[PDB]
RNA sequence: AACCCCCCGAAGCCAGGGAGCCAAGAAAAGCCUCUAAGCACAACCUGCGGGAACCCGUACCGCAAACCGACACAGGUGGGCGG
RNA sequence: GCCGACCCGCGAGGGCGGCUGGAGGUAAGGGAAGUGCGAAUGCCGGCAUGAGUAACGAUAAAGAGGGUGAGAAUCCCUCUCGCCGUAAGCCCAAGGGUUCCUACGCAAUGGUCGUCAGCGUAGGGUUAGGCGGGACCUAAGGUGAAGCCGAAAGGCGUAGCCGAA
RNA sequence: UAGCGGGCGUGGAUCCCUGGAUGUCCGAAUGGGGGAACCCGGCCGGCGGGAACGCCGGUCACCGCGCUUUUUGCGCGGGGGGAACCUGGGGAACUGAAACAUCUCAGUACCCAGAGGAGAGGAAAGAGAAAUCGACUCCCUGAGUAGCGGCGAGCGAAAGGGGACCAGCCUAAACCGUCCGGCUUGUCCGGGCGGGGUCGUGGGGCCCUCGGACACCGAAUCCCCAGCCUAGCCGAAGCUGUUGGGAAGCAGCGCCAGAGAGGGUGAAAGCCCCGUAGGCGAAAGGUGGGGGGAUAGGUGAGGGUACCCGAGUACCCCGUGGUUCGUGGAGCCAUGGGGGAAUCUGGGCGGACCACCGCCUAAGGCUAAGUACUCCGGGUGACCGAUAGCGCACCAGUACCGUGAGGGAAA
């Protein structure tokens, strides 16, 4: 369901919007890095983040 | 797709063999090999287990999976057909001659 | 080759030797030739420049026809190879 | 995109070691410039970073069963940090 | 820790050395110099300061059990050191 | 499928009975064919004989003690003996591609054995402005604007470009 | 595709159909280089402190045609691929002849260029004996006839008749107008554009007499819809005994049937499950003259003038090819070489040639359908059932083999 929420969010993140998906995005990235660095030491990852957060990127760059 | 079938997660009888007649909740259905887990078909697993995580398993006689095809729905009237009929604005479905 | 004016692709084609009468018998001896389409160059000069025409002893004549043909046309300004192309 | 030249710290004794000196080192993108992790570590970790080194490492060849398999190809780098400072993210 | 004398001594270095001989012994860029166009507040040249410096290879085998010989095969494989 | 000393048929074959086997089979009467095998130095596969035979791959060569280990002539250590030493030692290039290292392990690979390994599992391991190569040059050659030639495919080919131990 | 680990779904996920997005690098491969999957770069912009350095986005191959003032630019297009089918250019030998050379195999195999859902062909300078037929292709027949033939081996038509499909158009030239440039200024010459013209009972041009607009014919082009393809959905009728591990077997009493095809369910079920008969369905993409509409286009009688009616062409001769035709009495079609016309008192053909009678109008182009094939989807089988059947029922064009082309299993 997180779908409509996040959509709907990105036509909002149009007060600054390409510019604002371009600072969002970046952002998401680092998370995402800073998530997989502590993913790899085993003892800061639980799994669903991952696939959560790399979609989200995705929909985003749309 | 298609893969769709009978009944789902609710009440059903079982004319199976082992545990003909028997009628219980379908705690379970797979479709891929297209069965169904009731209360009936619960055989002895003497395994310790597959995984070494968790010492104890369980000699447990769990309920084991059945054929989609010998379970049979159920309504006030016991074991029926299942008919379709589309509402006032959905699609539902009733059995042999009644509702649901 | 032969591209010009003319257009004429050699073609190969028997060339079978025979002995005989005539008014008697006549037999044989069988083999592929080709046979090969009398063209020469053809220099012309043509507005500026000059130009040349790898072209069939046939349509000769057709090249200096074109060459008049070419008088009602404008063209100038390094034009060696255009000029053919734009020459009809 | 930034975060996605560095891909995961390497866990060895060998960059362990490096830790004690100013060389932290870790898993890269196989295609990157030593120029383009510089900035990019860089930016990635408010370091400043002097020195960099790069290896490619040909992925061993494991399998299974009676198939063949061909490990994917990976990219070290280890990078010195400006004397006197440290990413308390790959200290732990 | 001593780490110094004496002797032998290269085919190697100085190197584009020399002599003789006939069979008469690569090219191009770097580097230097000349001037065109252009330009001469440029540009080039020497020095100092500050900054910048990518891509690929680098394990191991390598006269052999890891290369070519169906084989941990008495065979085969170019260069250097070889007390 | 395995067994039969029974029954019918001249015979190919058919039937009945026992054991196996566990999901198919197809009268009478007709129809259609990939229709019957012992040989083809036939084809594919399986298993024999030779035979516990020949051989175990350089005649440089071994021995003992201690250790590890279910298990040691064969793995580890020590001492003794022997062989190479313009090599059977050391470095580089080609080719080879993880065989390097460590931990665990011996079904198979190793011409015996094997705890060992170049072997199985997993983890680690290759760091360059100066070394080699490329952001330099050209060689034979190759390519190939122009240009020339050839039924088509294509063949020569200047400049340039590629090409090095 | 289980398991460790962690999630999502009636606020309708997974999944299926349609359209869109992203889509590294190589490959026609296209900035340049190159040992494909790599290496180096120019220009404009951006990122880093960023001038050196690196990265990011955009752009830069070559050829052809048209536009452009040579040029530089701008636009449309081409390139490479495809099982078989198709068309053109080139084109074998074994073998047959019981040797072999003509001949046969065969215009086959194959190499090459090109076309496309087809391709080719196509509205008579035809057929050929009927004062007949009426584009083209395809099938049946004609016919193993006619005929060709070291008259050996062999090879082998056509007209006509029965069918499928059905359709016919555009232009060159005379003649009128215009714009441009060339030059010896001219009622001109040529080039481009427009109108006109398109035929064989000969037609057209220009000059005369006349009734045609509102007459009719009408697409092969464009437009709307129908219908169909790409997901789906509805779908009748059974329950108790009984042997059994297990009923769908057996016994008892019923029921449906526009559905008793088939498959599945612990064994042999119309009524248990999936189906089947019958019947619904598309917002989106594709398809679509089948139905309708519109436009392009086209349509006449008689008389005079004799202007035009496709040129290195017809025609003739030398060399050859195609056809049933092997130089034969050898035409017709096609054309490498030489000579070389006419525009309807023109010119080709009816198997040498001549006369007679009749046929048809060459030297420019386009045209759907019937036809071929099967990579792909589906349906059906007196088709196979793992030594079969495709080489592959199974992670196969794989392992393995070979420098390579290539070979190619088992399971
Ligand atoms: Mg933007
Ligand atoms: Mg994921
Ligand atoms: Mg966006
Ligand atoms: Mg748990
Ligand atoms: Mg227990
Ligand atoms: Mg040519
Ligand atoms: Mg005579
Ligand atoms: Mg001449
Ligand atoms: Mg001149
Ligand atoms: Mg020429
Ligand atoms: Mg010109
Ligand atoms: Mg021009
Ligand atoms: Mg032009
Ligand atoms: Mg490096
Ligand atoms: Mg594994
Ligand atoms: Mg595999
Ligand atoms: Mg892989
Ligand atoms: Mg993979
Ligand atoms: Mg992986
Ligand atoms: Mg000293
Ligand atoms: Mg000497
Ligand atoms: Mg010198
Ligand atoms: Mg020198
Ligand atoms: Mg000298
Ligand atoms: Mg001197
Ligand atoms: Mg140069
Ligand atoms: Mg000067
Ligand atoms: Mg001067
Ligand atoms: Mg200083
Ligand atoms: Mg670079
Ligand atoms: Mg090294
Ligand atoms: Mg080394
Ligand atoms: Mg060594
Ligand atoms: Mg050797
Ligand atoms: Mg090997
Ligand atoms: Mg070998
Ligand atoms: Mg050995
Ligand atoms: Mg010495
Ligand atoms: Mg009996
Ligand atoms: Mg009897
Ligand atoms: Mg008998
Ligand atoms: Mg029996
Ligand atoms: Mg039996
Ligand atoms: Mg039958
Ligand atoms: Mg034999
Ligand atoms: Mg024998
Ligand atoms: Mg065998
Ligand atoms: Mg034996
Ligand atoms: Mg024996
Ligand atoms: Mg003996
Ligand atoms: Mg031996
Ligand atoms: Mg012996
Ligand atoms: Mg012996
Ligand atoms: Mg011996
Ligand atoms: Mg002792
Ligand atoms: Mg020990
Ligand atoms: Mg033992
Ligand atoms: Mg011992
Ligand atoms: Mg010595
Ligand atoms: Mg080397
Ligand atoms: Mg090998
Ligand atoms: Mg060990
Ligand atoms: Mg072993
Ligand atoms: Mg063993
Ligand atoms: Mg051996
Ligand atoms: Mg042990
Ligand atoms: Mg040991
Ligand atoms: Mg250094
Ligand atoms: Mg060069
Ligand atoms: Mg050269
Ligand atoms: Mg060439
Ligand atoms: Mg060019
Ligand atoms: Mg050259
Ligand atoms: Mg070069
Ligand atoms: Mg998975
Ligand atoms: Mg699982
Ligand atoms: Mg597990
Ligand atoms: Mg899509
Ligand atoms: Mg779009
Ligand atoms: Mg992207
Ligand atoms: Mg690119
Ligand atoms: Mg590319
Ligand atoms: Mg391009
Ligand atoms: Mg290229
Ligand atoms: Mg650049
Ligand atoms: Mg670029
Ligand atoms: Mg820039
Ligand atoms: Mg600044
Ligand atoms: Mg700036
Ligand atoms: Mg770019
Ligand atoms: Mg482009
Ligand atoms: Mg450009
Ligand atoms: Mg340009
Ligand atoms: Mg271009
Ligand atoms: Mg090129
Ligand atoms: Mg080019
Ligand atoms: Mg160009
Ligand atoms: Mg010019
Ligand atoms: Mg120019
Ligand atoms: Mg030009
Ligand atoms: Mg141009
Ligand atoms: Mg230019
Ligand atoms: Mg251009
Ligand atoms: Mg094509
Ligand atoms: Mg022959
Ligand atoms: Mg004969
Ligand atoms: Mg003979
Ligand atoms: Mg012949
Ligand atoms: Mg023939
Ligand atoms: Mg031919
Ligand atoms: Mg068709
Ligand atoms: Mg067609
Ligand atoms: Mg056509
Ligand atoms: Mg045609
Ligand atoms: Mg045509
Ligand atoms: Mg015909
Ligand atoms: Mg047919
Ligand atoms: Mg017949
Ligand atoms: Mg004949
Ligand atoms: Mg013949
Ligand atoms: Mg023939
Ligand atoms: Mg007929
Ligand atoms: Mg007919
Ligand atoms: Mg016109
Ligand atoms: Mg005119
Ligand atoms: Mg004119
Ligand atoms: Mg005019
Ligand atoms: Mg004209
Ligand atoms: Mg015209
Ligand atoms: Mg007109
Ligand atoms: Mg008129
Ligand atoms: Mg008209
Ligand atoms: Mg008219
Ligand atoms: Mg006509
Ligand atoms: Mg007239
Ligand atoms: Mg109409
Ligand atoms: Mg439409
Ligand atoms: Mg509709
Ligand atoms: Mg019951
Ligand atoms: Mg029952
Ligand atoms: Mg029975
Ligand atoms: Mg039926
Ligand atoms: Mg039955
Ligand atoms: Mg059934
Ligand atoms: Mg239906
Ligand atoms: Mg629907
Ligand atoms: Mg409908
Ligand atoms: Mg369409
Ligand atoms: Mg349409
Ligand atoms: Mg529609
Ligand atoms: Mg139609
Ligand atoms: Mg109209
Ligand atoms: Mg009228
Ligand atoms: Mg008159
Ligand atoms: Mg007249
Ligand atoms: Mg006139
Ligand atoms: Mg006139
Ligand atoms: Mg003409
Ligand atoms: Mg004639
Ligand atoms: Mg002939
Ligand atoms: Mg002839
Ligand atoms: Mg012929
Ligand atoms: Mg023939
Ligand atoms: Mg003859
Ligand atoms: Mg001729
Ligand atoms: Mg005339
Ligand atoms: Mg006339
Ligand atoms: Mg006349
Ligand atoms: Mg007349
Ligand atoms: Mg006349
Ligand atoms: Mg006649
Ligand atoms: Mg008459
Ligand atoms: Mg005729
Ligand atoms: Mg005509
Ligand atoms: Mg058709
Ligand atoms: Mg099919
Ligand atoms: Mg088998
Ligand atoms: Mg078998
Ligand atoms: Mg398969
Ligand atoms: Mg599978
Ligand atoms: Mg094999
Ligand atoms: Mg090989
Ligand atoms: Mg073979």
């Amino acid at each position: 369901m997180k779908l409509s929420e996040v959509r709907k969010q990105l036509e909002e993140a149009r007060k600054l919007s390409p510019v604002e998906l371009e600072k969002l995005v970046r952002e998401k990235k680092r998370e995402l890095m800073e998530l997989r660095f502590q993913a790899s030491i085993g003892q800061l990852s639980q799994n669903h983040k991952i696939r959560d957060l790399k979609r989200q990127i995705a929909r985003l760059l749309t | 797709r298609v893969k769709m079938h009978v009944k789902k997660g609710d009440t059903v009888l079982v004319a199976s063999g082992k545990y003909k007649g028997r009628v219980g909740k379908v705690k379970e259905v797979l479709p891929k090999k297209y069965a169904v887990i009731v209360e009936g078909v619960n055989i002895v697993k003497k395994a310790v287990r597959v995984s070494p995580k968790y010492p104890q398993g369980g000699f447990i006689e769990k309920e084991a999976p059945l054929h989609a095809s010998k379970v049979r729905p159920i309504c006030p009237a016991c074991g029926k057909p299942t008919r379709v009929r589309k509402k006032f604005l959905e699609n539902g479905k009733k059995i042999r001659v009644c509702a649901k | 080759s032969g591209k010009r004016p003319i257009v004429a692709n050699s073609i190969q084609r028997r060339g079978k030797a025979k002995r005989e009468g005539g008014v008697g018998k006549k037999t044989t001896g069988i083999s592929k030739r080709r046979q090969y389409p009398n063209l020469q160059k053809v220099r012309v000069r043509v507005a500026g420049q000059e130009i040349t025409f790898r072209v069939a002893a046939s349509h000769i004549p057709k090249v200096y026809e074109l060459v008049e043909r070419a008088k009602g046309l404008r063209l100038e300004g390094l034009s060696p190879k255009e000029i053919k192309k734009e020459l009809l | 995109t930034a975060y996605d030249v560095i891909l995961a710290p390497v866990l060895s004794e060998k960059a362990y070691a490096g830790f004690a000196e100013g060389k932290y080192t870790f898993w890269v993108h196989p295609k990157a410039t030593k120029t383009e992790i510089k900035n990019a570590v860089e930016t990635a970790f408010k370091v400043k970073v002097v020195k960099v080194n790069t290896l490619h490492v040909r992925g061993k060849k494991k399998r299974l069963g009676r198939y063949l398999g061909k490990r994917p190809d990976r990219k070290k780098a280890i990078v010195q940090v400006a004397p006197g400072q440290k990413i308390e993210a790959l200290e732990g």
